[PDB]
């Protein structure tokens, strides 16, 4: 928690020769397992309310490793383990009908294992079907 | 009975129907895939996004209404279609139309996955994906359709489905997210199209690019592309399920790492230079260095969250990754030399890096100024932009021994004498035909599978022909029949014509004649 | 404060908007603003449908109609091309000629089905609140509708899957769209049938909406033996994508499917007091006519009348029609044994009533398909052949 | 030296004139088989019409197909190759051939030659596609066994290329 | 070059956008971002429906619930206020309490009806293409459906117009929306009936879709005498806007209207082979249940149980119910003479079948309305009163 | 009959129904407006914009989808809501809410016109207006 | 032949005292009958196509008194006598379904007598029901 989940974490802070030196280091010629998940939310009236009042309050309180970055047309979210959004909580916030399917209208991308279960959307580091 | 009934208001929710889909299939002897595959493992997986036909349509239509509202009402009233930096509006001719064919071939790939899936839920999930790739084909078309209506240069936005056939960068596009998706093992598509294509490269190609569009004044492409990628959640989830089937069966797992490595190399070979070139050279305002975009999305996040996590279950970091990271740093600058040098064969107007761009390139890629920068500046001095100059850099490359070759496998151009990315030229004769290969991974593919890789390249088709003739024949002109769609600058004056091209006297050689 | 730059928008940031304004020319650089203006329009003006769809498929000139050149970049092991002429027996001067008369690209398609999705749930909530199920014949509800209309979902489901290889193999964009929209409509039919059964279970104590009895009937009841045999053949026995579309939609579904959906379940619902099934058959019948519009354009307008290959293609279409009409006649001869299980209604379920229904189905098919490809058919012979399976 | 235009040229026009002279199924079948052996696949006998052969092959296919429908009984269109052979027998013969192949080099030539000889309209489309899929399955499996096990120098020799240039 | 200034947009013009950016504070000036946060929510959180609708009516504090003060700025000649307590006998502590359980503001209302509009035309285009009209009973089509279902449009139409004074007179926003949405649904019913008749005219030579015979039946056939008498009184005989809504929807349409639409025309269509009418009654019956949800909230939740005036309001509602139930029973007694003209189907059109239909309507009504306001009713007595008009 | 029918695809256009609207009214002694008026002239006029309920809803829904798309998707993604000069954003508190009451009272006014109209077509036209003023109340 | 239909025609060209002098002139204290019509079109993809390819071409060809002004969010159109827009012509131009009802989606305002007749939208200076027709044909 939580600097390691920043968009410009680690090697991304470096420029010029310093960046190239780490980019081409021997130990960085293989992938490194990450416990993170990345969630991309398309900016919209509904999403922006969800970001401010769910992700950045209850979400970050539950998972303090959450990082949210403003990427002009979308919100970029990275966290350890899992991110969850309850559409039923979002519907209460928005005051209008809002099933888990309506939530997905502006869920633009996922790096990780994503699923819906009831009113909840989850993206998780877990490898379901392989993990126990 | 006839008087008494529960009159509580009820309907039937999508998941209530979805529960019964798995029982919709029945057993019979011929009930098996029609497509060739090495993968014969148990694959009765569950769908992660329960959808039925009625709910599929409700979701997508709601997405559409908001998108077209923004496009046809709000952004048109703002005149946003012509608030785009010329370099970027020119770049979206290529990005949107090239992605369109990737979307179009993904329809076909997804049908293969549908045909090779054995579980009714998986067949149901792959149908939804087939429909999405149709949506994405029309969305990509709609971007260029919209630009054709509202942007200051409709030429090339308005006819790429034929004018793309003139140029060499289009050949590589037909492999990377097209033939590579649909021409091979059908179950393997869950590895190449989904585990690599969707889970790795659509993020920078479709999501990250929207920030470059915004920086350059284009709010059309974010509106559409960000909606496109909302369908990708289901697609990645579809492929992951089948990858789990394969990982769980030892007889199928013995093929997985090889297919993954080939898929990764095949896609990165084109995606890495071409998108880096379009981002950094087809922009005025740059969001970040391409190599950082690639590091974030491809190496660190995809590589760590998908591949690194699956490493717990025998999936290997692609052996080609080191070669790929070299491409991520320099290959898009190599490609830029070929792109600018052969500009008359494209359908977009290009801009040499200005002084502020050059300083940006050298700060973020030390060494760029003394190599690429010096070349672009010499070309400018020689009249790169001036239609009366008679100067086209492809001839200049040949006059200085900087031959351009086409990879028989990937179709990516290669200039061995100027390249800093991954590559070395291998020229073989087989059965009286010469072939140029450019890296260890494609060379293996061609040596083992020569009948898969018989693609004609531009030099073989255009050999001995004069450049303006090829361009005229392929309709690479504006509505006056004379002025080229392609241009070496983005200004409104001094546009090049076929006569201006003909004056340079550029004739296509046989690059392998010297071997 | 975030680790990465908050990118300034060129549309609204004054500095970047001013730089953009200086760079944008004061005049347009071409006047041709019609997206893909070179498409040959089917109608009096080029449609947005055509603009968004036509030539998306990157066919080379050695596939009739293609505007590209050269071999594919990567083929199958062995040499099978990405797309190729070996995928079908039918030939044409231009595979791009097909046009869906509904002009459906993805957006109007899902827009229309979304309307049906949402209205359906409002209808069900009100129908349950009305209590209108109270007047349905219970034997029809429990012994015919639930079991044999349920079993019919498996026919719709097999026809849906028949499209999977078509979605991969077919040779043009408008054809691929026609095929995929037809496939979703088929799987929708199957889901909608199960939805009605699940709905009835919420209103009728003891009514079982499990697919177990329908599936046993589909897989083992002689009433569906011929139908299941045909669907298995169309879906999994062939890969010629034109043969699949023709046999599936223009022969099998146009005869057996139309009889089962429209003449049996929809029509008999309105003699046994079923006010619920007609809402569901309205959807499947609407989809059938929309699908028929596009199937008819592909095979009649384009293929059966292609200037160079029309007669050639009709030779194959006639052979397929001969084979799959026999299958469908056999399917219907098996299916009409179901009338032995229904209450006798004069003019509907007696011999005269079934005869007239078969005359409609075979007579309409002769007009809509057979006559258009030159396939000779004696309607009374096909009716009499089916009635041989009718128990008096 | 100098290619003609892509879509309209003397090579295609001359071959179209040859094709128009075909008047029987037997003649057009030997024509298309000879053509596909001579000009298609990496084991073709000649690259002299490399940028035109795919279009020309299409035109031969079209002539053979129309000749089939004009001249053959309907049952022959379904059950026989235009060689006169039983289509089902052709399928079993070539599947058995590739399943007896002792190496990926044997198996690849069997698959390629099957296509050269029996690509539609020679074989009925339905029989051909499922034979081709069965053959492709065997070829993929043998090629993807130890895909990276042979070094490039060894693959070059097994392939039989003449190496004309290796950079650096 | 145009005569007037080409105004620079502050959002995109660099100079004006920079001036605005300089003037906009760097922080919000309040944190309360919930529009009309002070509305008391009916459900767990404030709904957009409530936010957009509630307190739009500018009532002063001397109209129960109003947040404003003082007299109206301009009144009628004589002094009738813009809105006032003299408009209805019913009293409440807060006229703003009503909530439509469908939470319909204008946008979801037209969105839903738009779906129905477009799907209807697709269904008709497909239905005409199917030829399904071929199996309808001709006598039902021409002598019952066309004439008497046609005549019923005048009942729907008169109920539509009963809402005109309600739209002017009623005392709150959510009530006004409920009332207006109810009115459009009724005139939609009348228009949809005519649409079905015009559609059949395109399919059946000699079938006359003129309103001449329907209107003559509505105005002079004894079958509709009681119904027309009732609608005329509800529409034009009273102005108490609560009386109109209650008598219209909760009494007359809940008994006579439900019987005619659901028990007669919808149900018998599925006895005489009518595959077209159920598509149209599906809409009117969906509208009825949607309207009932809102009517139920106004009169049961708000008025019959108002903490101060519940018993007071039930005194009037009981008196109105006594009167308009008598009217509706007489309307039904006249209407069931129509069974004398229909082909006899056992369990549907015989005395036993009609009796059970009356028991459903009166029994359902006792549960949905009478029981909720304390109105005593013997269901079997009302059935027997109507059956007095049934010709054995 | 039972076998032969025209199967050409037909529907029913809004103007085809609208043609019959004037005949939906019937005569009775009390069929007259409830509100006081000085104006008692003949008023059997025809509507200039033929609309029926289904078509009313299709038109307005189409308007809405484009409007709400722009607001909730595009302009929100631009952050346009806080790109307003403070003076004008303050002015819109007044303009939009004051207009709201004008729209709201126009509902009631239009219902009065509906009540006082004697032609069925004019009653139909004022209902459409009644609905529009609800739309505008919600838009403001 | 159309300068009088400009948004800033006549008195609108004057400022300061010159404007006030005409604005308060005795003869400008009563309205003056005008033969013009004003049509306002909400800017949109469809409308902008209709303005460029219908109103400003065939429209102005039939009625040269047409003036079109850019008012940022809408087009302001003024003309003598009448303005007409055929939705059938617009659908042909747009390539998608476009009834007269779809045309009205972005017709924002009218000063004059506006009506639909078939696929055609018309706003006219004529006072229908009061003006008496000048021909029998
Ligand atoms: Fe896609
Ligand atoms: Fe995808
Ligand atoms: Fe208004």
């Amino acid at each position: 928690s939580s600097a390691h989940n920043a968009y410009n974490a680690g090697i991304m802070q470096k420029t010029g020769k310093a960046f190239a030196d780490e980019f081409f280091a021997e130990e960085n010629q293989v992938v490194h397992e990450s416990n993170a998940v990345v969630l991309v939310l398309m900016k919209s009236d509904e999403i922006d309310a969800i970001i401010e009042d769910i992700v950045l309050k209850g979400g970050k309180a539950k998972n303090p490793s959450i990082v949210v970055e403003d990427k002009a047309g979308f919100w970029w979210i990275k966290a350890d383990g899992a991110i969850e959004i309850d559409a039923a909580e979002a519907g209460e916030l928005l005051g209008k009908p809002f099933s888990v399917y309506d939530l997905l209208i502006n869920v633009s991308s996922t790096v990780g294992r994503a699923y819906t279960l009831g009113t909840k959307f989850t993206i998780t580091s877990e490898l379901m079907g392989l993990d126990r | 009975d006839a008087l008494k009934v529960n009159r509580a208001p009820v309907g039937v929710e999508p998941q209530e129907v979805h529960k019964w889909l798995q029982s919709f299939n029945w057993d019979f002897k011929e009930n098996r895939t029609k497509y060739p595959t090495k993968y014969h493992m148990a694959n009765e997986t569950k769908e992660q996004f329960k959808v039925i036909a009625k709910e599929y349509a409700r979701m997508e239509a709601a997405k559409d209404e908001r998108q077209f509202g923004t496009l046809l009402d709000g952004l048109t009233r703002l005149g946003a279609g012509n608030k785009v930096h010329p370099r970027w509006g020119e770049t979206m001719k290529v990005i949107s139309n090239f992605l369109e064919v990737g979307e179009y071939n993904a329809i076909a790939a997804s049908a293969m996955l549908w045909d090779s899936a054995t579980a009714a839920e998986q067949k149901n999930g792959y149908l939804a994906q087939v429909l999405d790739e149709i949506r994405h084909t029309h969305q990509c078309a709609f971007i260029n359709h919209y630009y054709s209506k509202h942007y200051h240069d409709p030429a090339g936005h308005n006819d790429a489905r034929r004018t793309r056939a003139i140029g060499p960068l289009w050949k590589g596009m037909k492999r990377v997210f097209a033939d590579g998706f649909i021409s091979g093992d059908a179950v393997e598509c869950s590895v190449n199209l989904q585990l690599v294509g969707e889970a790795c490269f659509t993020n920078p190609l479709i999501v990250a690019v929207t920030e470059w569009a915004s920086a350059n004044g284009d709010e059309i492409t974010p509106t559409v592309f960000l909606s496109v990628e909302t369908d990708e959640l289901r697609h990645m989830a579809n492929g992951y399920q089948t990858v789990v089937s394969i990982a769980n069966d030892p007889a199928s797992a013995k093929f997985l790492n090889t297919d993954l490595n080939n898929a990764f190399w095949t896609q990165q070979k084109y995606f890495t230079p071409v998108l880096g070139y379009l981002f950094e050279y087809g922009s005025k305002f740059k969001v970040e260095p391409w190599v950082k975009t690639w590091n974030r999305w491809v190496y660190e996040d995809w590589g760590g969250i998908w591949i690194g996590r699956l490493g717990k279950y025998g999936v290997e970091s692609p052996a080609s990754l080191r070669d790929a990271k070299r491409d991520a740093y320099w290959a898009h600058h190599d490609l830029a030399l070929a792109a600018y040098a052969m500009w008359p064969l494209g359908f977009a107007r290009l801009a040499l890096p200005d002084e502020e761009d050059q300083a940006w390139f050298e700060a973020n890629y030390p060494g760029w100024a003394d190599h690429y920068g010096k070349i672009f500046n010499e070309w400018k001095k020689l009249g790169y932009e001036d239609p009366k100059s008679g100067f086209i850099p492809y001839q200049w490359l040949l006059a200085n021994g900087h031959d351009v070759y086409i990879d028989r496998v990937s179709q990516v151009p290669f200039i061995p004498s100027l390249a800093k990315g991954t590559g070395s030229l291998r020229v073989h004769e087989f059965n009286g035909k010469k072939h140029s290969l450019t890296d260890d991974w494609g060379e293996r593919q061609w040596l083992i599978e020569p009948e898969r890789y018989e693609c004609h390249n531009v030099f073989e088709q255009y050999e001995g022909r004069e450049l303006s003739e090829v361009i005229a024949e392929g309709h690479g002109v504006r509505s006056d029949g004379k002025t080229l769609i392609a241009q070496p600058h983005t200004r409104g004056d001094n546009l090049w014509t076929l006569e201006d091209i003909k004056r340079a006297g550029c004739v296509f050689p046989d690059p392998l004649a010297k071997f | 404060p975030q680790s990465s730059q908050v990118t300034k928008r060129g549309l609204t940031d004054p500095e970047r908007a001013a730089i953009i304004a200086a760079a944008v020319p004061d005049h347009a650089l071409d006047t041709q603003r019609k997206y893909h203006y070179f498409i040959q329009p089917r109608w009096k003006r080029l449609s947005e449908y055509e603009q968004l769809s036509c030539y998306a498929q990157p066919n080379p000139d050695w596939i009739a109609g293609g505007l590209d050149w050269g071999d594919w970049t990567q083929k199958f092991h062995g040499g099978r091309p990405s797309w190729g002429n070996e995928s079908t027996e039918l030939r044409t001067t231009d595979w791009y000629r097909h046009r869906d008369p509904a002009r459906r690209w993805h957006h109007p398609y899902v827009k229309d089905k979304s309307e049906e999705a949402r209205y359906t749930q409002r209808f069900l909530a009100a129908y349950s609140s009305e209590g209108s199920i109270r007047t349905i014949d219970p034997y029809w509800r429990d012994e015919i509708l639930n079991k044999y209309f349920g079993a019919l979902l498996y026919s719709e489901y097999g026809l849906f899957n028949a499209h999977s290889s078509v979605g991969r193999d077919c040779l043009s964009d408008t054809i691929r769209q026609t095929a995929v929209f037809a496939a979703l409509d088929k799987v929708d039919n199957a889901q909608m049938i199960q939805m009605e059964r699940l709905f009835i279970a919420k209103l009728v104590p003891g009514f079982d909406a499990s697919t177990d009895v329908p599936k046993k009937i589909w897989t083992t009841d002689p009433i569906y033996s011929g139908a299941r045999a045909t669907v298995q053949e169309i879906w999994q026995g062939v890969q010629d994508w034109n043969e699949i579309l023709w046999a599936g939609h223009a022969v099998y579904d146009a005869t057996f499917g139309q009889f089962a959906r429209r003449e049996f379940f929809q029509r008999l619902a309105t003699v046994y007091g079923d006010t619920l099934t007609p809402f569901f058959t309205a959807q499947s019948q609407t989809y059938f006519q929309t699908t028929r519009g596009a199937i008819d354009d592909l095979f009649v307008y384009c293929l059966a009348n292609d200037s160079e290959f029309g007669a050639h293609n009709r030779t194959f279409l006639n052979a397929w029609t001969e084979h799959y009409l026999a299958s469908s006649v056999a399917a219907l001869k098996d299916f009409v044994g179901l009338y032995a299980k229904v209450e006798k209604v004069a003019g509907a379920t007696d011999r005269a009533g079934v005869s007239e229904a078969l005359q409609r189905v075979f007579g309409d098919w002769k007009i809509d398909y057979a006559d258009k490809i030159g396939f000779r058919v004696d309607v009374d012979q096909k009716v009499d052949a089916v009635l041989a399976g009718y128990k008096n | 030296a100098k290619r003609e235009p892509i879509h309209d040229n003397s090579i295609r026009t001359e071959w179209e004139a040859k094709i128009a002279k075909l008047t029987s199924v037997d003649q057009a079948t030997k024509f298309i088989q000879d053509f596909r052996l001579a000009y298609t696949s990496p084991f073709r006998k000649s690259y002299d019409i490399d940028v035109d052969y795919q279009y020309i092959e299409r035109k031969i296919e079209e002539k053979l197909s129309v000749l089939k429908t004009e001249k053959l009984p309907v049952a022959d269109l379904i059950t026989k190759a235009t060689t006169g052979e039983d289509a089902a027998a052709v399928e079993a013969t070539w599947i058995a051939k590739i399943k007896a192949a002792k190496s990926k080099y044997e198996a690849e030539r069997i698959h390629i030659e099957f296509r050269q000889l029996y690509k539609p309209p020679v074989l009925p489309v339905n029989v051909f596609l499922r034979t081709d899929a069965a053959l492709g399955t065997v070829l993929m499996e043998i090629r993807n066994t130890d895909y990276y096990g042979t070094p490039l120098e060894g693959l070059r020799k097994e392939r039989g290329v003449k190496v004309l240039h290796l950079q650096a």
